[PDB]
C-alpha cells in the first residue's frame, strides 16, 4: 500500500524525458503500525490570519471608515 | 527533443564539384562561425554516424565529486593549554583550483548540492595511548546564526540549523543542499560593489570590495570533535566533496589561463606566462 | 575558532598614548579587511577604523581622524591601534572587528573588547 | 537476503532528516485532541499582526516603558525629522524585536511587502499632518522632508480616524533579502516627518505620544531556517 | 535586385539614427532581443518607469584615437552611459534599473589601410587589479570611469606604493583583463572591424544578469572591450592615426523604486 | 526485518556516484530561474565557436598580443612554409590554448571533424592566393608546397570575402584519438604556403597579417571526462 | 511510483534472451520529499549552438557570399 | 616519503588472466575491478593507528599524476575515485568497454611509428606490439589519513 | 485546501486614484 | 559629399529644438534630434527636420 | 611515486664534460625506453637522447652526436649522461625523461630537471 506524493520541483535538470518535465513523484510505505512511527508528511495546509488579525466582530472592510 | 545520447548527423556522400556556391569563402567580421562539415570542402562517402555528445552534456560535466576544502580539529588532553580544535570554514568553492575553474566557464548557474565528507584521524605525540572512535558534528551556520565561540558552548545545541553526527570508520558523510541562492542564478563573477560612495558621505563610509557581493553569500560550516577529552591527543581531517548536480549555466566565459590569485579576477605576477615556446615553422 | 583577543588596556591620563593589540587565529581568509570597533560608554557601537588585508590603506573615523593609528603585521597575524592625544569622548571600549569585511561594516567575527578610560 | 550495497551516508544522522523508525509504547491509547481556540498553521500568521515598535532607544529610554513613545509637539514647524528608521526587520535594533523580526531571527532569508502602522496619543482637540516615508537604498538617506517626500509617502491627517497606515512596497534587487546587516540586500529608509506641524488650543497637553507597529503582509515568505541570537545559554 | 545589402544599414532609435555603407551584417547577442520584464519575471512591486524615447535612444560617447601604439580600450554598461540625458537622470533617480543595448563602434579608414580591431561583448565584465599585495583592491572611482572609460596595457605592473595604493585595474591585453588568453574572446558576442571590409561594428544586447532587475549604480551589467588584434599600419608612415566613435543605445529600459537623486563620489 | 546480504563495494565513496540522499534544509522554498540569455547544454557547443589560434609561439612572441599575428609579405614568390602546425589539438602548444583544446583537455578521447579559418588583415588593395592544407599522417611532413598540395587542401583567393575556410576531415584509423602526443593515434599535419604571392601598389603597407580560428564540427566528440594540466595548486 | 527507463547498450553480451537484445530497462524510485534529494537523470536535451555561432540578425547561407 | 604507488593499468602484470585472455586475438568487456587492502605494522613497537581510509584515484591518459602524496591532484575535479574504508566489504568500480579501437587488441603485429628516410633512424624507431604507450591509463592510491607515529 | 507550497496571491496592477475610500486610514483601537 | 572616391568619414548632423543653449560640441547637438551619416557609395545624406513646434505656424 | 631525481649539475668552462646522473624509483616496467632531454634557456624543448630498458642499444640527436654518451646501471637503477666537449649551444637545462616511452617520445614521467652552463 504505498504512498505517492508529488514533489515541488526547484532546480529544473536539463530534462524533460525523466527528471525536469513530467511531473516528479515519490513512493513512501509506513513500516509499523503506530501512527507515531510514520515520517512527518510535510503536506499541511495554511490558513486565514485574521483569527488574529481581525478579531472583531462586525466585519472589517478596507475601503471604509473604520469606526462608523 | 534532441537528447544527449543521440547519434550525431551522418556523413554525405558528395561527389565533384564547379558551381557559384561557396562554402569555402566567409568573413569573420560577422562575429559567425562559418558552419561547413568535411563534405562542403573534399569528395565524401555516406558514413552513418555511431557516436554521440553524450558524455559532454552540462549535467556530465559536473557528475564527479570534488574536494572543496579541508578542515581540521583536534582533541587534546584534558590538562593542556591550548583549547580543542574545532574549525569554522566559510563555505565556497574558490579556495581550491579544479572545481573553481570548471564552473568559470561560465557566467551563471544554479545546482542543487551535494556535500560529501571524508573524515580521517591519527594521533600525534609520541605515546601508546589509547582513543575511542570518535564522533564528530558538522553544524551548518547559516549566516547571521550564532557562531560557536567554544567547543562546549551552546551552539551545538542545532535547534534550527541542520547538522550531521558521524561516526568515525562508517561511510562518508553525504547531505544535499537545493539551489539556496537569493538571486536567480548563482553568480561566478560579480563585476560591481556591494556599497555606492556618496558625495555626502566618507570615503570609508562608501567602500566596499571589486566582485563581491555579500560578504556572508552562504554561511559556515562547523566542525567538532563530539567525544570529550581523551588523554591522548588525537587530530582528524575532515574533507569535503562538492558534486553539483542539476546544474543549469549561461554565458561561457573564457577559461582561466594564469593561475588564481584571491577570491576575485586577479593575476598575480611572475605567472602571466601561459604559452610555452614553438617556432612558427616547426611542426 | 577564529581567536579573536583584544589587549592594549585603558587607564591612561587624559592626553598619552595607548597601544591596542589584537591576536588573531583560525582562517582569516585575508582577502577583505580588518578593524576597529567601539561602542562607548553610553551610545551606540561605532566604527574607529579599518585596514585592507595586508594592504597599508586604511580610513580613520571622522571623530578620531590622525589621533588613532591602525597597522597590522601579518607576520605575526595582529594588528594594531595605537592612539595618540586620547580623551575625555575616547573613553570607552574598543573591539577588534577583523574579518570579512569587504568595507566597513560586515563581520562573522568579534572579540571580547577591552576598556578604555582617560582619566581627567 | 536480497543483495545489497550501502551507500554514502549511511549510518549518519542528520538533525533534519525525515524517516522511520520504533515506537517505545506500542498500541498507546493517544488522548483524542479538543477543539482549542486559535489554532496556528504557519509562522507568518503571527508575522501580519501588528506590534509595536520600540523606536526612541536612548540609553535612558532603553529597556523600559518610554521606548515606544515617540514624542510629539507643538514647536513650529522644521524640516528636521522626527524619527528616522533603516529597512533591516531583522538587524535593526528597533524592529529586531517585533514579532516579525523575532520570527525573521529564524531565517536566513526574508521577503514580500511590509507595513507601518501610527497611532496618535494626544487629546481630541491635537491636529496635525504628518508625513512617513519610505525611501529605497542607493542614495543619501534624506535628513529633511525635501528629500524624504520624492520617493514612497503617505500624507497623513491626524483625525477621528486615529490610525494611518503607511506600506512598504517589496522593492528589492534580490528575491529575497538576508536577515543580516548587509549592503547587497540593503533595504532602505523609512522616515517620520511633520507635514504641517502640532496644532492644540489652551489648556491642552502641549507634547503627546505616538506609537508604531508594524506587521508582515500576505505576499511576505520566509525561509532557510536557521537559529536565532536572541538567546543563550552560558555554561 | 533593388540592391538590398548587408553592408548598408539604417538603424533608428528615438530621434537619432545611424547610417552605414560598410557593415558585416549585425550581431544580437545570445539571439535574444532586448525586452522589457514580464510579469513572470517580474521582482518590484511597483509600477516600473519606462523612459522609451527618452531614455532609448543612441548617445555617442567622445572619441578615442587610434595609433600603432595603442594595446586597448574598455567601458562599463550601464557605467560609460551614467551622464548621458535622461537616461542618466533617470538612472540616478531609482534603485532598481535593467537595460539592453545597441552598441554601435565607428571607425572608418581607407582602403590603402590596414588592420583589426575586435570588440567584444562580455557580460560581467570584471577586470583585474594592480597590486601583489591587495586582491580584489580597485575603488569605486577607478572601477567606473565613465564615458571616457579606460584602456589595456601591454604589460603588467604592480602597485608598490603601499601608504597609498592606485586602486586601478590594471588589465593586460592578452589575457583580456581578466587572466584568460584573449584568444578565447570569440566566445562572447562579437564583430571585428577589419579596415579591407569593413568600417562599423553592432552589437545589440540584451539585458543579462542573475536578477531581473538590478542596481545599476552598484553593479555593471555589460562590459565593451576593443582591442587591435591587428595592429594599424598606413602606408610607409611611422606614425599613422584613426579615430574610433562609440554610440550606445539604452533599449527596452526600465526602474523602479523612485526616491531622492544620487550623487555618487566618482572622483 | 527483511533478510539481506551486503555486497562488495558497500559503504565505499564513488566520487562517480550518483546516488540519492537526505535534504538539509526540507521544504526550502527555491527561488524560480529566470530566462537569462544563453543557455548551454553541452560542452560541444562552445567547441564549434572559433577561437584564435596563437600560431608563432616564438620566445619574444609567446604570451603577448604578437603570438595571433602571422606576418605575411610581398617578398618573391617561394616554396617555404608559412605556417606549420600538427593536427594534435589538445597537445600541440599552440592549439592546446584555444576554447577547443582547452575543453578537450578535460577529456582522453577526441574525434570527428575539424575547421580551420583564416582572416586576412591586410589594406584592400592587397591581393593573394594562398593554400592551406592538411596532411593525414604517416609519412614526410611537407616542408615545400610541392608535397602538401598532394593532400586535402584549399586554393584560397584573397578579395571582397575576407575569410577563408578549410576543413579537416576526420581521417584516423581509431574512432577516437588520444588527447596527448601519441604516434599510435597521431593526426598529420596542418600547413600555409604562398599560392602565388602577395602583390600590393605603391603607397601599401608591404607586410600585414593574418589571424587564424578553430572550431570543432557537428560530428566532434569528446569521451572519458579526465582533469586538466593547465591549471594546478602549489601548495 | 516506479520510473523505468532504458539504457543506451554499449558491450553486448552473448544474449538476446535476457540482455544484449530486448531493450535494457531499469528502474528508480524516489525516497524524499524533495527535489533535491533525487540522483541525477542525466537524460538530458541538446541543442543548437547558432545561438553563438551565429548570433546574426540576418539568416547565415552558408552556400552565398557572407556579405552581401 | 609517505608511500603512495602508481601503477599502470594492465592485465598483463600477471600470469592467469593473460593467459586466458590470449585465447583469442580480440574481445570486448565491460571491467569489473576489485580492491582488497590489507593493512599491518612494521616496526617493533606497541604504538597505535586509526582505522585507515584509502583513496583510489584513476588518472586516465594525460591527467596530472600526483607527485607528492598531498599535492593539489588528489582533488579530483574531474577523476573517479574511490574512498575506501578499512574493515568494511571490498571495493568495487565498473568501467564499460573503453578502447580507442572496435575491440581491445592482445596482440598488435606493428609499430606506433614509421621510420622515414628523410628522418633519423631515432625519431622513426618505437616498440614491437605496441600501440599507444599509454593504453587506459594509471591508478592512483594513497593513505588519506595523515602522518602516524606509528608506522 | 491553500496547502503549504502554495504559491502566494499576486500583486494586481492598480493605478492613479482619487476617491473616497480609505485604504491608508484605522484605528489600532479595534485591536483588529 | 564632393570628394575623391577613396576619401572616407562619419559626419553628425544634427537638429535641437529651442528653449537651450545652441550646442558647441558634438556632446550637446547629439542630445537632440539627429543623423550619423557614413560616407560611402552613396554620396548623399538626408536629415528630416520634424516640425516640433508650440504655435501651429510659425513666423 | 616514481620518483626521477636528476644531479650533475652545470657550470664548466667551454669544452669539458660533466656527469649528469638520474636516480629512479617507483615502478619503472624495464621494458620500453629511458632518456633525456633538454629545454634549453630559450628555445623548445628538444630530445637528446634515448637508451633502451636495459639494454645498450641508444641513439643520440644530431646536435649531441657523440659529445654526449647515455648509458645505465639497472643494478643500481640509474641513467647516466657522460657529456664532453660542452659547448656555448649545450649551456641549458636537462631532464632525465625515463619512463614509458617505446621510442623517443611518450612519457608519464619527468623530473626537476638541472641546468648546465659551459662559459666561455
Ligand atoms: C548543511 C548545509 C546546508 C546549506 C549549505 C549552503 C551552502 C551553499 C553553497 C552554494 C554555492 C553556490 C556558489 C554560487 C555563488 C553565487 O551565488 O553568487
Ligand atoms: C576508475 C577506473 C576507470 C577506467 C579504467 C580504465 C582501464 C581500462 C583497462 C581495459 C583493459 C583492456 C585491455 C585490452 C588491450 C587493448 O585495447 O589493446
Amino acid at each position: 500500500g504505498a504512498q505517492v506524493s508529488s514533489q515541488k520541483v526547484g532546480a529544473h535538470e536539463n530534462s524533460n524525458r525523466a527528471y525536469g518535465g513530467s511531473t516528479i513523484n515519490y513512493t513512501t510505505i509506513n513500516y509499523y503500525r503506530d501512527s507515531a512511527s510514520n515520517a512527518a508528511s510535510k503536506q499541511d495546509f495554511s490558513q486565514d490570519p485574521s483569527k488574529f488579525t481581525e478579531p472583531i466582530k462586525d466585519v472589517l472592510i478596507k475601503t471604509a471608515p473604520m469606526l462608523n | 527533443a534532441a537528447t544527449s545520447r543521440d547519434a550525431l548527423p551522418n556523413t554525405e556522400a558528395s561527389g565533384p564539384t564547379h558551381s557559384k556556391e561557396i562554402p569555402a569563402l566567409t568573413a569573420v567580421e560577422t562575429g559567425a562561425t562559418n558552419p561547413l562539415v568535411p563534405s562542403d570542402t573534399v569528395q565524401t562517402r555516406h558514413v552513418v554516424q555511431h557516436r554521440s555528445r553524450s558524455e559532454s552534456s552540462i549535467e556530465s560535466f559536473f557528475a564527479r565529486g570534488a574536494c572543496v576544502t579541508i578542515m581540521t580539529v583536534d582533541n587534546p588532553a584534558s590538562t593542556t593549554n591550548k583549547d580543542k580544535l574545532f574549525a569554522v570554514w566559510k563555505i565556497t568553492y574558490k579556495d581550491t583550483v579544479q572545481l573553481r575553474r570548471k564552473l568559470e566557464f561560465f557566467t551563471y548557474s544554479r545546482f542543487d548540492m551535494e556535500l560529501t565528507f571524508v573524515v580521517t584521524a591519527n594521533f600525534t605525540e609520541t605515546n601508546n595511548g589509547h582513543a575511542l572512535n570518535q564522533v564528530y558534528q558538522i553544524m551548518y551556520v547559516p549566516p547571521g546564526a550564532p557562531v560557536p565561540e567554544k567547543w562546549d558552548d551552546y551552539t551545538w545545541q542545532t535547534s534550527s540549523n541542520p547538522s550531521i553526527f558521524y561516526t568515525y570508520g562508517t561511510a562518508p558523510a553525504r547531505i544535499s543542499v537545493p539551489y539556496v541562492g537569493i538571486s536567480n542564478a548563482y553568480s561566478h563573477f560579480y563585476d560591481g560593489f556591494s556599497k555606492v560612495p556618496l558625495k555626502d558621505q566618507s570615503a570609508a563610509l562608501g567602500d566596499s570590495l571589486y566582485g563581491a557581493a555579500s560578504l556572508n553569500d552562504f554561511g559556515i560550516l562547523a566542525v567538532r570533535v563530539v567525544n570529550d577529552h581523551n588523554p591522548t591527543k588525537v587530530t582528524s581531517k575532515i574533507r569535503v566533496y562538492l558534486k553539483p548536480k542539476h546544474i543549469r549555466v549561461w554565458c561561457p566565459r573564457p577559461p582561466r589561463a594564469v593561475a588564481y590569485y584571491g577570491p576575485g579576477v586577479d593575476y598575480k605576477d611572475g605567472t602571466l606566462t601561459p604559452l610555452s615556446t614553438k617556432d612558427l615553422t616547426t611542426y | 575558532q577564529v581567536q579573536l583577543q583584544e589587549s592594549g588596556g585603558g587607564s591612561a591620563q587624559t592626553g598619552g598614548s595607548l597601544r591596542l593589540s589584537c591576536a588573531a587565529s583560525g582562517f582569516t581568509f585575508s582577502h577583505g579587511y580588518m578593524a576597529w570597533f567601539r561602542q562607548a560608554p553610553e551610545k551606540e557601537r561605532e566604527w574607529v577604523a579599518c585596514v585592507r588585508t595586508s594592504g597599508v590603506s586604511a580610513y580613520y573615523a571622522d571623530s578620531v581622524l590622525g589621533r588613532f593609528t591602525i597597522s597590522q603585521d601579518n607576520a605575526k597575524s595582529t594588528l594594531y591601534l595605537q592612539m595618540n592625544n586620547l580623551k575625555p569622548e575616547d573613553t570607552a571600549m574598543y573591539y577588534c572587528a577583523a574579518t570579512s569585511i569587504s568595507c566597513s561594516s560586515g563581520y562573522m567575527f568579534w572579540g571580547q573588547g577591552t576598556q578604555v578610560t582617560v582619566s581627567s | 537476503g536480497l543483495p545489497v550495497m550501502n551507500t554514502p551516508g549511511s549510518n549518519q544522522y542528520l538533525t533534519a532528516d525525515n524517516f522511520q523508525s520504533p515506537c517505545a509504547l506500542p498500541e498507546f491509547d493517544v488522548t483524542p485532541p479538543i477543539d482549542i481556540p486559535g489554532e496556528v498553521k504557519n509562522m507568518m500568521e503571527l508575522a501580519e499582526i501588528d506590534t509595536m515598535i520600540p523606536f526612541d532607544l536612548s540609553a535612558t529610554k532603553k529597556n523600559t516603558m518610554e521606548m515606544y513613545r515617540v514624542r510629539l509637539s507643538d514647536k513650529p514647524h522644521t524640516d528636521d525629522p522626527i524619527l528616522c528608521l533603516s529597512l533591516s526587520p531583522a538587524s535593526d535594533p528597533r524592529l529586531s524585536h517585533t514579532m516579525l523580526g523575532e520570527i525573521l531571527n529564524y531565517y536566513t532569508h526574508w521577503a514580500g511587502s511590509l507595513k507601518f502602522t501610527f497611532l496618535f496619543c494626544g487629546s481630541m482637540m491635537a491636529t496635525g499632518k504628518l508625513l512617513v516615508s519610505y525611501a529605497p537604498p542607493g542614495a543619501d538617506p534624506p535628513k529633511k522632508r525635501k528629500e524624504a517626500m520624492l520617493g514612497t509617502h503617505v500624507i497623513w491627517d491626524i483625525g477621528l480616524q486615529s490610525s494611518c497606515t503607511m506600506v512598504v512596497p517589496w522593492i528589492s534587487n534580490t528575491t529575497y533579502r538576508q536577515t543580516i546587516d548587509d549592503s547587497f540586500t540593503e533595504g532602505g529608509y523609512i522616515s517620520v516627518f511633520y507635514q504641517t506641524r502640532i496644532v492644540v488650543p489652551l489648556s491642552t497637553p502641549r507634547e503627546m505620544d505616538i506609537l508604531g507597529f508594524v506587521s508582515a503582509c500576505n505576499d511576505f515568505s520566509v525561509r532557510l531556517l536557521r537559529d536565532t541570537t536572541h538567546i543563550e545559554q552560558k555554561a | 535586385a533593388c540592391g538590398y545589402s548587408d553592408r548598408v544599414l539604417q538603424l533608428t532609435l528615438g530621434n537619432s539614427t545611424i547610417t552605414t555603407q560598410e557593415a558585416a551584417n549585425s550581431v544580437v547577442a545570445y539571439g535574444r532581443w532586448p525586452e522589457y520584464l514580464r510579469d513572470s519575471e517580474a521582482n518590484p512591486v511597483d509600477q516600473p518607469t519606462e523612459p522609451d524615447v527618452a531614455a532609448c535612444r543612441f548617445y555617442t560617447l567622445d572619441t578615442v584615437s587610434w595609433t600603432k601604439e595603442s594595446r586597448g580600450w574598455w567601458w562599463k554598461l550601464p557605467d560609460a552611459l551614467r551622464d548621458m540625458g535622461l537616461f542618466g537622470q533617470n538612472m540616478y533617480y531609482h534603485y532598481l534599473g535593467r537595460s539592453g543595448y545597441t552598441v554601435h563602434v565607428q571607425c572608418n579608414a581607407s582602403k590603402f589601410h590596414q588592420g583589426a580591431l575586435g570588440v567584444f561583448a562580455v557580460p560581467e565584465m570584471c577586470l583585474a587589479g594592480d597590486s601583489n599585495t591587495t586582491t580584489m583592491h580597485t575603488s569605486y572611482q577607478n572601477a567606473n570611469p565613465g564615458e571616457k572609460g579606460g584602456t589595456f596595457t601591454g604589460t603588467f605592473t604592480p602597485d608598490n606604493n603601499q601608504t597609498s595604493p592606485a586602486r586601478r585595474f590594471c588589465p593586460v591585453d592578452y589575457l583580456l583583463g581578466n587572466g584568460t588568453l584573449l584568444g578565447n574572446a570569440f566566445v562572447f558576442p562579437h564583430q571585428i572591424i577589419n579596415l579591407r571590409t569593413n568600417n562599423c561594428a553592432t552589437l545589440v544586447l540584451p539585458y543579462v544578469n542573475s536578477l531581473s532587475i538590478d542596481s545599476m549604480v552598484k553593479h555593471n551589467n555589460w562590459g565593451i572591450a576593443i582591442l587591435p588584434l591587428a595592429p594599424l599600419n598606413f602606408a610607409s608612415e611611422s606614425s599613422p592615426e584613426i579615430p574610433i566613435t562609440l554610440t550606445i543605445a539604452p533599449m527596452c529600459c526600465e526602474f523602479n523604486g523612485l526616491r531622492n537623486i544620487t550623487l555618487p563620489r566618482l572622483q
